[PDB]
């Protein structure tokens, strides 16, 4: 390493899987984590949340309009009645995708993203691209994702910048006729509550 | 700080690597499971950070070509260390040691350790969460629908007020309510709450660009002026 | 283009790694030497390149990873390909293989041939250089001490106009002449030749810092409006 | 390389130089290029130019008044007269620190340095530490330099944005009675010609 230069090397990725040992093993020998601490954590995001509570919330919408009505009118409150509220999903509202407004969900800043309601945030949400481009030209960057919006269609970009998180509630496909809510709730993707894909008639 | 996180706006990170959604999976690597952990383990206690303030600053504070590179849980190392270290919760010889120690012998054995009464103390923080909405004695200057201009101003600290927003003009959509302040609470030095606003940005006003789409952005009080 | 090369006013770059200038050598590696040669070679000849616009635009097209790695005569090994693929010179599959052959047998040897007639044209650029300045029969639309705000506009390809510059009042300091249109010559499209001036702006409109600090700053007038 | 994320790799450096050999020797083999030229080039950028032709600039201004006034009411034809002149070097303007005024110059977007009268510019003023934090904080990075302005003087940074270039005139410090031209010049030191550094009484 010519030491003019330093910023242009990288920590290798065996740098941090390293520095990651180190802390887990530094902390657990001073008595500030365990085993089971870590354990209960990863169980949480790997496998406890994830998007299917956020497609019971759409499902629900489509089926109750008392219920739909009311978790727009006050989503906060609605959410946490259902058990949907935690850590990085505190204060959730929800934004309803119509046939002129078209919503999309990002973190320009690094990736805040609803866990309580959604789970963990996709691959490509917490890197460069998406965040970049999505405020800035948003129709082009739904075209990668196979969306095409006419020019007529009004797109809200949401940035997370605060603690205030943001899910779209998709509209239900033609199709789906007489399907009941379980059936219903299979059709919700997440990527349609971020806002960068419909849902598809079955 | 104008730093490599704020990428609202830019040119050239490429195209978005799509994938279907089942096939996108959470972890590839243990150590990016033991960076949740690790980043849900020490909040849960006030250990380096209370919040999420000060976790984000330990990454915004990463070497922009690490930043790139180290990939998404390797901001999330970047910043437990950043923040035990300067919390003095972890000496950073004792730490630059211990990272060599597995750096040398990746298959040294992490020691083990049980405690009910921590896991415990972790699910009250995944359940209860960290909501920062306080409660102040002011006032909101600011009022649904109201027209503001965003600051010209260039913190280089900590701030959620992104570049791409700056010297703008917006509208006022909700008033939130007081929110623990981050330009301050990520340098520990108060939760000094402030109300917070979500504003309205068209895209004739950020980029230039005549055509039908904006921005809502969640701005505090602080950046922003009346017209 | 808003890229990662636009960093004027960027945060966490860090401390300027001084070195004496008797100890700052110019040239570690004979690719580095080869990459100058290369540069100006072609562009001698007009291949890939008529003048610096097309090569300013081929680095600021690097991935931001490879931007910030590559090192310097890096961005100029990039430019150089990218423009001579791009005009036709060269093949891309014909550059890849070659450049694998190399890669794999790094002690490969160069093919030699002389050529001074084509060392004399290389002269001529060196020492008559690529001037820009031209002439238009319109009249300047700015005059020395008006005071002009630049606008907000985010090209999507090459410009000059940098991002902490947008939408700031500055004052005419000179009316240079017209020079050929960066945006446009980038992209092969023409000298389009337009005024430019140098403006300076102030601190405090730059940056909201009250002090003592101007920025002088080179601008096509069509980055520019009247107040 | 989880092609998700091909962001995170950089070319290792072994890249560049493998792909400088192959442009060279494509070039060569297809007539577009010389062993000849390139060393000629090579030649003039590593041996030819460099700093001294700025510093004799500045010794004559300092030594010569009616030179100095000319330099200052017209450098392009002074400094073409001289011979100092060519690529990088076609529209070259000289700018006089004052007790009140310091210049200092940068290529924000990239590197910009005028070549014919100044040669190669530093390792530093390429990278981006320099560049991003120069036109932001120039007292900060002038005190790493270990020039330390008081408030008072007026600080100008020169961002070089068009293909205008500029090289700072520095003052002749105290200390230098009776000495000639050429001795004057030997104390003209490359970072005083690009603002980063006043010239030390000898
Ligand atoms: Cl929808
Ligand atoms: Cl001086
Ligand atoms: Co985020
Ligand atoms: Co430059
Ligand atoms: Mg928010
Ligand atoms: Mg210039």
């Amino acid at each position: 390493i010519d030491p003019r230069f330093p910023h242009h090397h990288p920590r290798p990725q065996s740098f941090w899987e390293a520095r990651a040992k180190a802390l887990e093993s530094l902390l657990i020998e001073k008595g500030h984590l365990s085993s089971d601490a870590s354990e209960r954590v990863i169980k949480h995001y790997e496998h406890e949340l994830g998007p299917m509570n956020g497609a019971k919330v759409v499902a629900k919408a489509w089926t109750d309009p008392a219920f739909k009505q009311r978790l727009l009118e006050d989503s906060e409150t609605v959410l946490r009645e259902l058990g949907y509220y935690g850590l990085q999903g505190e204060h959730i509202r929800v934004v309803e995708n119509t046939d002129t407004v078209h919503n999309v969900v990002v973190c320009t800043l690094c990736s805040c993203y609803p866990w309580p309601l959604l789970g963990l945030p996709p691959s490509w949400y917490k890197e460069p691209a998406y965040r970049a481009r999505v405020v800035k030209e948003p129709r082009q960057v739904l075209k990668e994702f196979g969306l095409d919006l006419p020019d007529s269609v009004e797109i809200r970009v949401w940035d997370s910048s605060s603690e205030i998180r943001f899910m779209v509630l998709p509209q239900r496909p033609e199709g789906t006729e007489g399907m009941t809510e379980e059936e219903l709730a299979k059709l919700v993707t997440r990527d349609s509550m971020i806002g960068v894909a419909k849902i598809e008639p079955p | 700080m104008n730093g490599i996180h704020d990428v609202g706006g830019m040119d050239g990170f490429g195209k978005v690597m799509y994938v279907k959604e089942e096939e996108d999976i959470y972890f590839t690597h243990d150590w990016e499971r033991l960076a949740f952990g690790l980043v849900a383990g020490c909040m849960a206690q006030g250990l380096g950070m209370k919040a999420f303030d000060e976790f984000r600053i330990g990454i915004e504070l990463m070497r922009p070509v690490d930043y790139l590179t180290s990939s998404y849980y390797g901001h999330w190392i970047a910043t437990v260390a950043y923040n035990l270290v300067d919390t003095g919760v972890l000496d950073e010889k004792e730490l630059d040691e211990r990272t060599e120690v597995f750096l040398k012998k990746p298959d040294t054995k992490i020691p083990r350790r049980e405690d009910p009464a921590l896991v415990k103390l972790v699910e009250k923080a995944l359940y209860d969460g960290l909501s920062p909405l306080r409660e102040i004695s002011a006032s909101p200057r600011f009022k649904v629908g109201e027209r503001i201009k965003t600051k010209n101003i260039h913190p280089t600290g900590h701030t959620r007020f992104p570049r791409y927003a700056r010297d703008k003009y917006g509208v006022i959509d909700e008033v939130y309510g007081a929110h623990v302040f981050p330009d301050d609470a990520a340098h520990r030095k108060g939760e000094n709450p402030q109300y917070l606003y979500r504003v309205r940005f068209e895209a004739e006003e950020l980029w230039g660009y005549k055509q039908k789409d904006s921005v809502y952005i969640d701005l505090w009080e602080s950046y922003m002026e009346p017209v």
